[PDB]
């Protein structure tokens, strides 16, 4: 079970200073260095920092030398990494990387081997903005209607990304589309979720809008249900 | 510091094909290169360390080869699930470095036809003040797809947004979405709402109408 | 130096402030060494002849080799020594002495394999901060020291039979703390930093890592060749030389020190969970200097002198 | 949701008899008449019996006057049907249905206006034979297998009917076929179920065999793999 | 007490094509009739209810007319799935009834091709004592197809059972399956197993063979 | 009979044994009635005399009213807080040897020939919290509504939306002071729950009031509203009292047509809570009916 959390994301404004953490699990974390990358809103991927096993030798990127820095505390097995004087440009999604160990197929030792597991991402972004909570509306059906038809949700006006949605609470996966999130004109962000069901299953069946905005404690549930009185 | 390029940037390709792609480094680095998968959405995975070396897992078409300055990833038979952006990465040296973009591989299928659907504001939303009309192009393929708004036969413009997922896993085709904002003032005005989409495989525009008397 | 007589003292290794003291100063420091010969060879001249012989002096080679570092315990406090053979850290030693200085230790920094160190003085000994917390690592100090010989050339080499039975004493102490009953197996390193998955170790300036997985591959109590050769990489580690406030000291050059030592202890790791059986897994560990610190002063601490 | 279940189906001799129940649910039971229908197998329907939704008044078929009761608990929104005297011919399936109530239709007052929604049925055998439990056998592929290749199950020696198979725990519809059950000489039964794949998936993809005799509590999965070793 | 009538019991029609089914009572029940639709396997399904009215969500394309003795259910346009057994019901009386086995329609396509399998006893089969040697005839057209059995080119009797799906609902294409029970003491006798079949769309009889090995 | 001074006694109408007695045995029962009147017309040729004749001869079954009496050693507790609401403690009691006079008249959705509440409209439930429980509503006016054998149903509509206004006003006063009110026709049914089904001796009414129940209150035709009817004979729901069938007056015989003095409404739960609450039609439980009448009334022993 080898599991890295991120964890810390959320705003910060231009000049402030954030501190992520990564809750390793599942191997012997005091063994293994650690790697932090980022990874720019739809761009490549960017080493950030490396830490070796005991803590000692830190080695950091040529575009963060003297901004952030990359700790750990093998007591409890969770990985730091604060970031000072935050650009706009900082503004991405930032993962922790466990390094390979030292395999019998590498013959040479080598600063680093390169990250084999990765933490599933902490979004972290830097806007002198104010969170908000997404409004939820409902998409329904229609009346072929006498093969397969089409529901969904509307999650609208919030800030920021991102905003997990499930159906029936993920008894329901197959046909599922939610969309990349769009940037309004008004700063706030909004997606839609959608999905197809057998319209012979419009009647006797149950569909639930997951929502999901962790940034702001939000956990909206809204169903999805034909009109015509 | 060492500088990676990575060839194609950007491949179509059939499912079953051979994909390959090509690493090379500015400067000699033995064996010490590893291959990256990041899917969609997803956080990245490892496929090959060292050159050559299968990770454990990884499925059994994934392979490497090379050494010095010249490398090269190859799934002998591409899947539909293999849509992904491919990275490479080097560690004779710190620090890290892979071609940033790396080469993104999707799958090229057969034309399929934009099961397109329309949702109008919901009440609850009338209620907010602004009202939200949908407009959804489930699986279709290619990915080029023109949609158009009307109300009451006159084109919109500046106040749509569309957003169109990657490439499905599964059938390997795309799905869109159009939003037209408007307030609940330029909603009461007018009655027939409709959405004009044009696809390579539509021999005609396709069109989705209502009104607000459900 | 002064026994003390049916007085009994606390000890507690696991917090122990010389090991930290020890640890955040101390560097190894040599000097060098002559160890000269004399041979002395027969004159045979004609037949049976052989009235006069030559005696002559040999072995200029010089070596640098580790000087001992003692803790002294400073001005107004003492050290309490434990003179019970087999102490296990914490506790009341009923056998107690009092020093001014601990032995003669010559630091060494390694992974897995403790070298140049105390013996135990009975029977082999295994130590814990915590036996039931796999994390914590055991310390286990052999009776008797395995002579390990490497070269420059990138080898260390170990008589198989010598460590096959160092081995099996190991295992046994083993079986007789977690079930006398139990299969012990001793697995190579699970993974890890290049340090902590071979057995990593210092000949001044240079650093040997030894695939030292041959040593740790077998089964004990479940019912090749006559030395063992260890694969090795020679690595120098500038950033671990002595830095002592602006001056950087630059230990000796190479064919310089004798590189190959005595193994007199072992840092093993406890594999946890579901091997909680019929068998209990045990591979090499250590990485963490401050467990290779206790492994000697686990009979010492510092008191004030009433 | 407007859904009826129709549970108590099994086995039972010629002489005794049974109790079926009807647990509807998404709709005010208390106000609807239930109607109990029946079909034996391979053939047509055959209306068996009706009650008015005070629990009243009560309506029979010819074919069972004096030996089934209709009956209901408008308390715990479920209908009941008790059959004394069970014989051969009365091995069939049997429905719950709801009927309609007095649409709009600018009407008459009838004592029933037929069935709307019917329960998923709940098979009931008379036979003085025992239950036994199916012995499950793949059927695998082979080496144009240059195309598409085709796999499945083998469900046999089993007692009564039926024996829901389903693939990937549901994950798998599209090219399945589950043929009908045939009856041996043994007084057993036994079904096929098969599929069809892309044979350049023969090696990449896992299928499973979802098996389910209810009726004696068995719920085997088999795997379906190549073989040449 | 009144009796239904229905017809045709059985009929063939093509897809696109207007299936007209006709219901007539013993004696006048005003337009208390209703029409139902029982697909394969499933549970029926109300159409029309009171002679002439569409239950919500049932398609657009079926209908009903009448009144008195004389009624009629109607497919404007036949469809792939629409392949089911309806039955009418009237409700002017206890007790209810239709006509026993109603209308049973079936779609008429293109001849198609069976494509055949055959899959030899699962070792887990051969311990248990006996071996059953199935035969696959997928997606056909007509329902009509002789299977045989040989060994060793010797015609089999009397030991083998067949069982054929109703009507599919995407491509109105059968399935038939025929199965080969023998004893492990006669299976180990025999090497080559053979299935030959006879399919209208099959210009010649097909065979499918093998042995004991690979 | 005899009012009890400063005593207080403890009420449950939702337990109460009379509505179950009330309800098993008790029949309708009607007996002939005269209502006679004279016409007095003048004669004229000079108009100087005038003809006085008697000529209300029709004679017509009327409903006989039945008192629950308390048997031999026990009595009635009556409360008399006109606006009591079932279950509690009555701060003003009275002692009755029987019941008012109570007109059984079997029916759905509106309580016909019953008692107006004394004050105010007031309405009642075994447990306003589950939607399933029947709501009661006790008109203090009551609404008249013609019934011709023809087979429809007249009620001035002027007279209704005020009787509306009054009750969604005392339910926006139960479930929230700023909620909207929505009266539906019935969600469906058999025939009996989802017309205004009620009896004519005999004969019985099947009633689309569906035109009652279609209105949105607090949300910011004719003069008289008629039913359409279907009339059918139910002898199953005719008196059977052992061996003898008791068959009601045969049609013109009996009046069709009554007063509403209450209503049988059902709430819609669930996913209703927030923007308003909606109820429709119901009964078609007659013990309901019974407690309409019964709510006040408690039998115990006289120590
Ligand atoms: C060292 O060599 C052994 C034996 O060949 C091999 O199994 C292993 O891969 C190597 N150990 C490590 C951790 O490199
Ligand atoms: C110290 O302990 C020993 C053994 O218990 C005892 O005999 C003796 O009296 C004590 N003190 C001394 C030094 O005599
Ligand atoms: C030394 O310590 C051990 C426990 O580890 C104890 O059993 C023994 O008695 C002690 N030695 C003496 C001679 O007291
Ligand atoms: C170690 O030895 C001491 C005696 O010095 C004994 O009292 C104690 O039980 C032992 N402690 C542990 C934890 O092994
Ligand atoms: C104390 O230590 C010495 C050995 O150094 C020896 O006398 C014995 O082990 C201890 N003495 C006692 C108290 O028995
Ligand atoms: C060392 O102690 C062990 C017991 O662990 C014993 O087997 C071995 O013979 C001892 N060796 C010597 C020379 O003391
Ligand atoms: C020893 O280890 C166990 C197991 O983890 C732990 O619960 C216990 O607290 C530890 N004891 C001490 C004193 O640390
Ligand atoms: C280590 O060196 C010694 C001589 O000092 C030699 O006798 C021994 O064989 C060497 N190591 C082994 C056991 O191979
Ligand atoms: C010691 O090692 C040898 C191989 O060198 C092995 O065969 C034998 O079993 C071991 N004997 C002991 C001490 O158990
Ligand atoms: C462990 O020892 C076995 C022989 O007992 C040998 O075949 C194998 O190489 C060793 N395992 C590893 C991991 O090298
Ligand atoms: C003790 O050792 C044997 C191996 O010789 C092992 O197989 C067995 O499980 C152990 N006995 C028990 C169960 O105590
Ligand atoms: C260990 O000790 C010997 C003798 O003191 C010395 O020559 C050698 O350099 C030491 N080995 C290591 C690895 O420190
Ligand atoms: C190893 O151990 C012995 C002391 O027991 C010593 O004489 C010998 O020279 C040592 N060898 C090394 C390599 O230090
Ligand atoms: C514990 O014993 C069981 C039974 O022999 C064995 O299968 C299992 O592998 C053992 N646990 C571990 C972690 O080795
Ligand atoms: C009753 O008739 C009205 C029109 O007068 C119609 O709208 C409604 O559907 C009918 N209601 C019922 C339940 O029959
Ligand atoms: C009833 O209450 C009144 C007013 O509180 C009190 O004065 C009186 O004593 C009580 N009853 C009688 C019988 O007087
Ligand atoms: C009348 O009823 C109300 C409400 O149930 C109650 O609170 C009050 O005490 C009663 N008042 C009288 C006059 O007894
Ligand atoms: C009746 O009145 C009492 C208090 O007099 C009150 O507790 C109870 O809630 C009331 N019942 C209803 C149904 O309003
Ligand atoms: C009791 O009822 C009378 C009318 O019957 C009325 O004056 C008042 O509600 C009550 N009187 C008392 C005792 O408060
Ligand atoms: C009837 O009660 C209502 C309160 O619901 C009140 O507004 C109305 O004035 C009352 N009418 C009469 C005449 O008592
Ligand atoms: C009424 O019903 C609700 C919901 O069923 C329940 O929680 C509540 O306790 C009941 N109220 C009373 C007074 O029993
Ligand atoms: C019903 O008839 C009466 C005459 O008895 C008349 O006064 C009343 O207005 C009529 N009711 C309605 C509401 O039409
Ligand atoms: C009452 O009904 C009339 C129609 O007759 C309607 O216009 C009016 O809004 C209603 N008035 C009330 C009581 O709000
Ligand atoms: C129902 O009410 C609506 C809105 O009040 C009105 O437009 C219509 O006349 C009524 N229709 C029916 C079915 O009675
Ligand atoms: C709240 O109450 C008022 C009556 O005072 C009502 O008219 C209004 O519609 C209510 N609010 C809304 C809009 O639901
Ligand atoms: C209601 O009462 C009136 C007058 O007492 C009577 O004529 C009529 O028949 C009654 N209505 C019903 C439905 O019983
Ligand atoms: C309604 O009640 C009044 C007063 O009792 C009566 O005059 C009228 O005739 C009644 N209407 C009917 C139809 O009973
Ligand atoms: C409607 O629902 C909310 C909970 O989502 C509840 O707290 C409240 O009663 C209603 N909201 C408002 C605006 O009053």
């Amino acid at each position: 079970q080898v599991q890295l959390v991120e964890s810390g994301g959320g705003v910060v404004q231009p000049g402030r200073s954030l501190r992520l953490s990564c809750a390793a699990s599942g191997f012997t974390f005091r063994n293994y260095a650690m790697h932090w990358v980022r990874q720019a809103p739809g761009k490549g991927l960017e080493w950030v920092a490396l830490i070796k096993y005991d803590g000692r030798n830190k080695y950091y990127a040529d575009s963060v030398k003297g901004r952030f820095s990359i700790s750990r505390d093998n007591s409890k097995n969770t990985l730091y990494l604060e970031m000072n004087s935050l650009r706009a440009e900082d503004t991405a999604v930032y993962y922790c990387a466990r390094d390979i160990g030292l395999k019998g197929e590498h013959y040479d030792i080598l600063t680093a081997y390169g990250p084999d597991y990765w933490g599933q991402g902490a979004l972290v972004t830097v806007s002198s903005a104010s969170t908000k909570g997404p409004s939820v509306f409902p998409l329904a059906p229609s009346s072929t209607s006498g093969g397969t038809a089409a529901l969904g949700c509307l999650v609208k006006d919030y800030f920021p990304e991102p905003v997990t949605v499930s159906w029936n609470s993920g008894a329901l996966t197959s046909g599922v589309h939610t969309f990349p999130a769009v940037l309004q004109s008004s700063g706030l962000y909004s997606l839609s979720s959608v999905v197809t069901v057998p319209s012979s299953s419009l009647g006797t069946q149950t569909y639930i809008c997951n929502v999901n905005h962790k940034p702001s404690n939000t956990k909206v549930d809204k169903k999805a249900e034909p009109k015509s009185c | 510091d060492i500088q990676m390029t990575q060839s194609p940037s950007s491949l179509s390709a059939s499912v079953g094909d051979r994909v390959t792609i090509t690493c090379q480094a500015s400067q000699d680095i033995r064996n010490y290169l590893n291959w990256y998968q990041q899917k969609p959405g997803k956080a990245p995975k490892l496929l090959i360390y060292d050159a050559s070396n299968s990770e454990t897992g990884v499925p059994s078409r994934f392979s490497g080869s090379g050494s010095g300055r010249d490398f090269t990833f190859t799934i002998s038979s591409l899947q539909p699930e293999d849509v992904a952006t491919y990275y490479c990465q080097q560690h004779q040296n710190v620090p890290l470095t892979t071609f940033g973009g790396g080469t993104k591989v999707e799958i090229k299928r057969t034309v399929a036809a934009p099961s397109v659907f329309i949702f109008p504001p919901s009440d609850e939303q009338l209620k907010s003040g602004t009202a939200s009309v949908v407009c959804l192009l489930n699986n279709f393929y290619p990915r080029e797809a023109k949609v158009q708004w009307k109300v009451d036969n006159a084109l919109q413009s500046g106040n749509s947004q569309e957003s169109v997922t990657e490439q499905d896993s599964k059938d390997s085709t795309y799905s869109l979405s159009s939003t037209l904002t408007l307030s609940k003032a330029d909603y009461e005005k007018h009655k027939v709402y409709a959405c004009e989409v044009t696809h390579q495989g539509l021999r005609s525009p396709v069109t989705k109408s209502f009104n607000r008397g459900e | 130096e002064v026994v003390l007589v049916n007085v009994t003292e606390n000890f507690n290794w696991c917090k122990n402030d010389m090991v930290e003291q020890m640890h955040e100063d101390i560097c190894s420091l040599w000097d060098q060494s002559l160890k000269p010969c004399v041979k002395l060879t027969p004159l045979c001249v004609g037949a049976g002849s052989c009235n006069t012989s030559v005696i002559t002096q040999a072995c200029p080679k010089v070596s640098f080799e580790p000087i001992p570092i003692h803790y002294c315990a400073p001005a107004g406090f003492a050290i309490l020594k434990c003179n019970n053979k087999t102490f296990n850290g914490t506790g009341p030693c009923t056998n107690v002495s009092t020093v001014q200085c601990t032995h003669g230790i010559r630091p060494v920094v390694s992974s897995q394999l403790l070298l140049n160190g105390s013996l135990a003085e009975e029977e082999v000994v295994i130590r814990s901060c915590n036996f039931t917390d796999n994390a914590k690592t055991i310390i286990v100090q052999l009776n008797t020291s395995v002579e390990i010989n490497c070269t420059g050339a990138g080898h260390c080499n170990i008589a198989r039979a010598k460590w096959n039975n160092t081995l099996k004493q190991i295992a046994s102490k083993l079986r007789e703390q977690f079930g006398n009953n139990k299969t012990i197996i001793f697995k190579q390193s699970s993974g890890g930093d290049p340090e902590i998955v071979t057995h990593w170790f210092n000949c001044g300036g240079e650093f040997f890592y030894c695939n030292s997985t041959q040593l740790f591959n077998s089964t004990w109590f479940n019912s090749g060749s006559d030395t063992i050769t260890l694969p090795c990489r020679i690595k120098q580690i500038i950033n671990m030389w002595c830095k002592v406030g602006k001056m950087m000291y630059a230990p000796p050059i190479s064919g310089q020190i004798r590189c190959s030592s005595n193994i007199t202890g072992l840092l093993l790791t406890r594999d946890g969970g579901n091997s909680n059986n019929e068998s209990e897994i045990f591979r090499p560990g250590g990485g963490d200097m401050r467990d290779n610190w206790r492994s000697e002063l686990y009979k010492y601490k510092v008191v004030k002198i009433e």
